[PDB]
């Protein structure tokens, strides 16, 4: 609490809980216990869903906080066809504790990250992982002979729009949301993009990312492309996708297809264990060379 | 949610019901207390309705639960007890009425009902609780 | 008198000791699913060294893979005047094929320089090598099962004068009662010949060429998993649905039996299903057997027709790693990784597989896990009636919903006359070749 | 279920559970829920015992399945003097799910191995470990300087009846089922069989295996033999035992007492750790020899 | 049908697997208190060796500390006739300062004797070294992030003829978005000069002298803990309350993120508080914020105003130990211990911290733990009302009693509208300099 | 907390209530045991009030729960049973009165109330338990 | 039980539990279930406190036994201002099982060590750790370059009263029980005792041990001394403390301040890891010296 102590030290208090979650898409959602729709920021908290607010826990230790936050799913609300397709994953929340008589008397209990959401029986139950969720994970590179970065990354900047690299064409023939026909296949090499981002920016799957595989053009530039996984929302054979090119993350495929061999961030040579414990025999090749 | 009808006219003597609050409470163990209210309103929470008429009234009452009921519809409720205020304190009630004139839209608090036969034409059912969902 | 807070003590031991009686791991558990508890598996051996103690266990392997061996019956150092020994290094058990390409401590020694006598370790009980007539015939050991390699008059001159750590490429054919029926190459060939000849060169079509040099060794996955249950004693083992090539797996002695098998369940992904008492090992696919509508589920325990759990975004394994063995060149520990382009910000989850496989295959496997572990976030927890009890424990359910029609492979069937299911989300397109280029 | 789906898809069904366990001895036992004795194979399932059938579990993982299978013990049944003595250990079951109206409409739920049996209060409770019990155990040889196999084993075949090796004589003087007098002691060496199989093939302990120790003949070929453990069933001083000879599992005892030194399956020399890190000093004995 | 004793089985998995999802260690747990579960942390690396495999992870460090590095791109042995190589040893990631004082296997080699070309590993993407024109420009690797050190025409003559294990003193400045704002020495100095000169000598006042040789490297504790959360991705990190010098911490790759940070929570003792979404990292003090009387606690769950637990005497950690790094001389693993004079009879509880710090500081830290772990025996378990909810999760309560008036820092706040607290006893005088003499 | 009114005058025969003492207790299994209380007062803890009048009294009674009530307000309570002392022992009561003349400010111990209709004009509600929060 | 079996084999028995704990101070406390004060030794067991006696457990394993022993705290009893300050830590108990009709018919159930005491709600709950509490702990020395022993220890005997080393002076100016003014500061060096025993032998904290730090004399021999931790009982500005001198546990501070450099029990030189894998280069200093 932040200077509502004058309100709070009195036994007569009226603090009704309320929270907003910001999805990965730009829209937020509103939730409150107050039973009347209220807002203080431009969020318009709705008591139509959400809000059981069960027992936020704390700890000086790096372990996260948690709140299961039982609620309801509906057409205005999360609606669960949105949730199942792949949204609300890294959804960021702030829980508030507003005075409903005066919403300028509020604070934040925690800012969470909403890890595990269990929906069932016409309702949803969503564990609010704490601020320290990212700690507790392994991050590192292991000197492997491929590359290590994605295309947009700072360790390999590319300017991914710099030429006719991206395929901007609108989609037809979505079939089972893994096969995609694509009317405008023609314009690129066969098997040009094999590990790319199928960002779909229109229609049902709005701003949803999949990964391509099997970039094959069968006849007259069809370019039938598979994906690893379902998009989770069916594209409607009229959506617009853009596909960034595919990186095999290998030195040969780096420098040939792309110009950016300088920004490699990989470890091509990496001699081996048997080199390390080897003592130099004075036989055969012992002049300076590639060792490859 | 409907606006269909009030109810069958008959209600037995004992149709109980009054407003609710959550108002969770800590009871500070070494002195007085402090307690919070998140409502600003009250669920009227009417209970213990009883239909008592002939069996001609029963078939329009069992399908009252069924036809316009299902589970999730209104059937505006008549109180034997547009904004109404209560001025008998210097505080105020100021409680809204979405429906006109004490009509308090509700829903039945039952997975099933239980109508009984008391005589050749007597139809009885002991309780139909409601909570007045908005 | 009352009871203490060893009510918490009697809740554990043996209150929970009865459970695991009747029952990096960061990515091992998600690939098996809810499934069962993934046992610690395959800390891959780098710097293979030979320890001459008495407490090391007998290794086992299937196919072309280097193994360290250990010293049994070394004679005293013999000075010619500048040393000489008579080693015998015991590699692995069972009848093997021949041992070629010996390399000691360091790079490589030519086997023509050695005087080694390889032995198959035949159950036929090969006699004494007669180099152990140093000991004499009356105490000459005559090893039945194990496949030892003696070394004769070995000059310790080029590698110091100490004994060097020898490492041996070994080819071992998969054995067992299911293996002698249905013979694959290693005896099924029954004379191939047709050496192409017709003599730096044209090996760019070796991965697609008809000739079978090198890859004739690799045993089918059907008989190696049959060898495990044969050595464990399960002869009721059913394995006709398996389609894979092993190419040099290696687990040591006292590797739990199942933990050696569990590395294969990560690579080839197969079910280990056990519908009936046959313990059917079928390869995992998306072939849907159920086609449930939402109207056709039973009333569960939690009184929800389908409880659907979506796992945390903070733990999705954004990048996955392996520790396979090189399997073409000098057998060395390598690593590839697959990185998902949107969320590369963290969650590295790697594991180590002790088998040997090529370069395009390893990037194929890690490309398969990173897709699967993000697909297998969704789990379903429903109950289906015993009116259709023929949903075996490893089948996959279509599960029509009003919103989605998402498939689900099932685990942890607990029925008692009401089949209650912990499913997991599985797509069909995960189980495909990645079609990548090679090294 | 195997083609009883026509019976099962109807809500009117009548499938009564039933199972048979095959003991280590050749006899089987029958159990059913149907409350009337029924059979389909030559097993004659009895509803007099067994059969509570609580909650068979499953798993794609290598972990076993389980069913506690509460029941009753009686004179026709397991009877628990049979169970305590050492029978029903590796007892193999099949659980069935038969139609009692027509027993040709059946399947197997699982084929189990009945690991843990807890009997008490006039009843028994027997955990049915699943098909995968053998997986999860350690099997291996550790290069130890003894032998590694038993006498009958394939790794050391012996033809254990090939001469006067086995002692076939009938038993007298059973005492406390550890000491055994044996009327026909005479016929063999003193301390001939020290690790052998005391298979007792008649009477109470029928086909029960113990291990011998202290093969001593005190007077006129008595041959008083101890055992490690109780047989669990008292022999009646008239039973017939046969005792295979004792193997010390050592190269000297192998080749002297037995001829089969070829099939050794052991590791006699096995130099040692201190040999391995030793560098060759050029002093003292450095000529080729036994190193023993 | 009924259920078996896998009711104990479903009580564990996943009955308790849901917990640690949403959540020597002998002394690690007491210092964090009830707190949270102390993750395994900092098995200190002694005999730093360089392994040339492909499965070792990229190390990270902050300040003057030796790191092993590993081999990437070694050419073949070149005989002059008596050997020569062209190594490249990759130390750590990020832009670093220069690498001085190289010592191989054994004591010391003079860097003037070498032909090494150090590289910062700049995100600016340093070009090829041109010693990799052995490979040629078309396949020359050009490492962006990692800071490799090549070695040119290295004579393998003085150390055998094998490759020796090289170990490198590395100075790395703390980076990250919070570090570039608020610059400390390592770029904040912006030209110091004033070299005292005026030439065994008078170094007895070096620990108190104004000149900044050596200790100019050491990064403030504020930015290093900011670098951790920056690499983990938490940019909302709040760290203005931290006051410490790091002087060469080192955690490896895949060190969980937090387990690298948790070693600092033992050394400098700071809260990692998280009042709000800022995750405030404040240094722990005894500054009392609450002043509760006994009359002002709420009614708890167990219906006791204050449950006070005093831990066992048999487990009080009578003597505490460290495994710090020498940080002034040749960086080697050392150990100091603090022994309580009355009860020295047992309970040794030691832990290992992989950072580098001096000699009087290590005896200061272990002198602080042995006092704190005996102070933190007492824990309190009370509930306070939401009338004063501004007691954040890491604050400290005066807690007036009829008998004592003993302070309590709090942990594990679980409120739901009734703030229930597991406190722990904390005194103010624990957090002071010990004022000890040096080595 | 209010100073609004006493209550509706009517209270049925059976309006029970008496002081409630924390009385934290140890109950040694040996025998005699010690105890202590942290109040130095006693919550009076009145229960079982009943309103019984016409339906004209009911609408000023149901909103008595609602308007100045909510949950968390005073409504000073009249006892049919400034410092009062009790001198019938040689000990003393010496219990304070914040309000004048036995008026004991309270709150109802209910999330909801339940008013019943027993005849054309009869209004009943069975219980309104209070505890006199300071 | 020890020869009360004649009393105990009869169903008519009357054995009432009772126990005595001996504190670290010389006084004992008495506790009984019998509801009448009884004694057999000079302990005078009081039923006014203690004694719920819940479920002593046992084990052949080295793991301790346990008994939570719920009871009451009072002014005659433990009183909890005694307990919180640091007493009752290594308190040794014996639980007895006496006949109240004849207290010469008794035995010991176990002799415990009373590890964890949880007091609350006007009562206390004290886990009685078993006889084997000391096993299960780490004891050892780690070759560290300091000393390893305390001053009174057998490994370094000192005769701590041998001269004007100890400061016997009575206390004034106790302040917040960490700062202590001490009227008689003068008599010793500045910063003489920095790791010593502040044994306070009078008043409230009777025989209570703290550790000193910051031995500084500000003016005219004040000698303001801090402590690491609170004493837990406030001294009353009239108590008598004695402070043994401070040992830095270092060779230089050993031999200079104290004479006892012989009884060092420490490891000063301890070369290092880098010495061990070092091979001797034939350059620079290779003559015999300190290596320091
Ligand atoms: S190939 Fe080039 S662009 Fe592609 S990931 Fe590797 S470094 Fe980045
Ligand atoms: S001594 Fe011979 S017969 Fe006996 S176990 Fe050993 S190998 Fe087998
Ligand atoms: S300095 Fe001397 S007296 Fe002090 S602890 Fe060390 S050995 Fe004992």
């Amino acid at each position: 609490p932040e200077s509502l102590k004058a309100h709070l030290q009195g036994g007569v208090t009226t603090l009704a809980r309320a929270w907003a979650l910001a999805r990965a898409d730009g829209r937020v959602l509103g939730f409150t216990d107050h039973d009347v729709v209220l807002r203080f920021d431009g969020i318009s908290f709705e008591p139509g869903s959400g809000m059981t607010a069960k027992a936020v826990l704390q700890g000086t230790g790096l372990s996260v906080d948690n709140t299961e936050s039982y609620g309801a799913l509906s057409s205005e609300a999360i609606t669960e066809a949105d949730l199942l397709a792949g949204r609300y994953d890294g959804a960021a929340v702030t829980v508030w504790l507003v005075n409903w008589a005066d919403p300028a008397m509020r604070a934040v209990i925690f800012r969470g990250h909403l890890g595990e959401v269990s929906r069932g029986a016409g309702a949803f139950t969503a564990e609010l992982r704490g601020l320290t969720a990212a700690l507790g994970q392994e991050q590192g590179r292991i000197y492997h002979p491929r590359c290590a970065a994605v295309l947009g990354d700072g360790r390999c900047r590319f300017d991914l729009t710099k030429d006719g690299y991206a395929l901007e064409a609108a989609l037809g023939g979505v079939d089972e949301a893994v096969v995609l026909r694509l009317a405008e296949g023609a314009g690129f090499e066969d098997r040009w993009f094999e590990k790319g981002r199928l960002v779909v920016l229109d229609g049902a799957a709005a701003g949803l990312i999949g990964v391509v595989k099997n970039d094959r053009l069968q006849a007259d530039g069809s370019r039938l492309i598979e994906l690893w996984q379902r998009l989770g929302a069916n594209p409607v054979a009229g959506d617009r996708v853009r596909i960034e090119p595919g990186c095999d993350k290998r030195a040969g495929t780096c420098r040939l297809k792309f110009d950016n061999f300088l920004n490699f961030r990989g470890f091509p040579h990496i001699p081996g264990e048997d080199w390390m414990v080897s003592y130099p025999v004075q036989s055969g090749t012992n002049d300076g060379g590639s060792l490859f | 949610a409907f606006h269909e009808v009030r109810f069958p006219a008959n209600l037995s003597f004992g149709s109980v019901g009054g407003p609710e609050r959550r108002t969770e409470i800590v009871t500070l163990s070494s002195g007085h207390e402090e307690r919070n209210s998140p409502w600003a309103h009250s669920r009227r929470h009417y209970d213990a309705g009883v239909g008592l008429r002939s069996l001609d009234d029963v078939e329009r009452l069992i399908a009252f639960f069924e036809a316009r009921g299902g589970q999730l519809h209104g059937f505006r409720w008549k109180d034997w007890a547009g904004i109404v205020s209560f001025n008998e304190p210097p505080p105020q009630g100021a409680r809204v009425t979405a429906g006109f004139e004490f009509d308090v839209p509700v829903r039945f608090d039952t997975d099933r009902i239980a109508v009984s036969v008391q005589s050749f034409q007597a139809g009885d059912l002991p309780q139909v609780p409601v909570v007045e969902v908005r | 008198a009352t009871i203490l807070l060893s009510a918490a003590g009697a809740a554990i031991g043996g209150g929970f000791g009865g459970t695991v009686l009747g029952l990096g791991r960061v990515i091992d558990q998600r690939l098996l699913g809810s499934g069962s508890q993934s046992v610690e598996t395959g800390r891959v051996d780098r710097l293979r060294l030979s320890s001459a103690s008495e407490g090391e266990a007998v290794g086992r392997l299937w196919g072309r893979m280097r193994v360290a061996g250990q010293v049994i019956w070394a004679t005293r150092f013999f000075e010619s005047a500048s040393y000489s020994l008579s080693l015998a290094l015991a590699l692995c058990e069972g009848e093997i094929l021949r041992v070629g390409r010996v390399w000691a401590d360091g790079s490589e020694i030519e086997v023509s320089g050695l005087n080694m006598r390889v032995y198959r370790g035949g159950e036929d009980q090969l006699p004494d090598p007669k180099i152990a007539a140093v000991e004499g015939a009356e105490a000459a050991p005559a090893y039945r099962g194990i496949a030892y390699v003696v070394l004769e008059d070995l000059q310790l001159a080029p590698f110091g004068n100490r004994v060097p750590q020898f490492t041996f490429e070994v080819v071992r054919a998969a054995q067992g009662a299911l293996a002698e029926a249905e013979p694959d190459l290693t005896r099924g060939l029954r004379a191939v010949a047709l050496i192409p000849g017709t003599g730096w060169s044209d090996g760019e079509n070796y991965a697609r060429g008809h000739w079978i040099s090198g890859r004739a060794v690799a045993q089918p996955l059907a008989s190696v998993v049959a060898e495990i249950c044969g050595a464990a004693g399960i002869t009721e083992i059913d394995v006709s649905g398996l389609y894979g090539l092993v190419r040099g797996y290696t687990m040591t002695g006292d590797q739990t039996g199942r933990a050696g098998l569990q590395a294969l369940m990560l690579a080839y992904g197969f079910e280990a299903l056990e519908r009936d008492g046959q313990l059917v090992f079928r390869m995992r696919d998306g072939r849907v057997a159920a086609d449930l509508a939402a109207a056709d589920l039973a009333l569960g325990e939690g009184e929800a027709v389908v409880e659907t759990v979506r796992a945390a975004e903070a733990e999705i394994a954004g990048r996955v790693r392996l520790a396979y063995v090189e399997a073409e060149g000098d057998f060395e520990v390598k690593a590839v990784e697959a990185v998902f382009p949107d969320a590369a910000a963290g969650a590295a989850a790697g594991s180590e597989l002790s088998l040997a496989l090529t370069r395009a295959q390893a990037q194929g496997i890690v490309g398969r896990w990173l897709a699967e572990a993000r697909v297998a976030r969704d789990t379903a927890r429903f109950a289906l009636p015993p009116s259709r009890g023929h949903l075996g424990t490893g089948d996959v359910v279509r599960l029509d919903l009003p919103e989605g029609k998402r498939r689900y492979r099932i685990d942890r069937v607990e029925q008692a006359g009401l089949i209650q299911v912990e499913a997991v989300r599985v797509e069909p397109g995960i189980y495909a070749p990645a079609d990548e280029v090679e090294d």
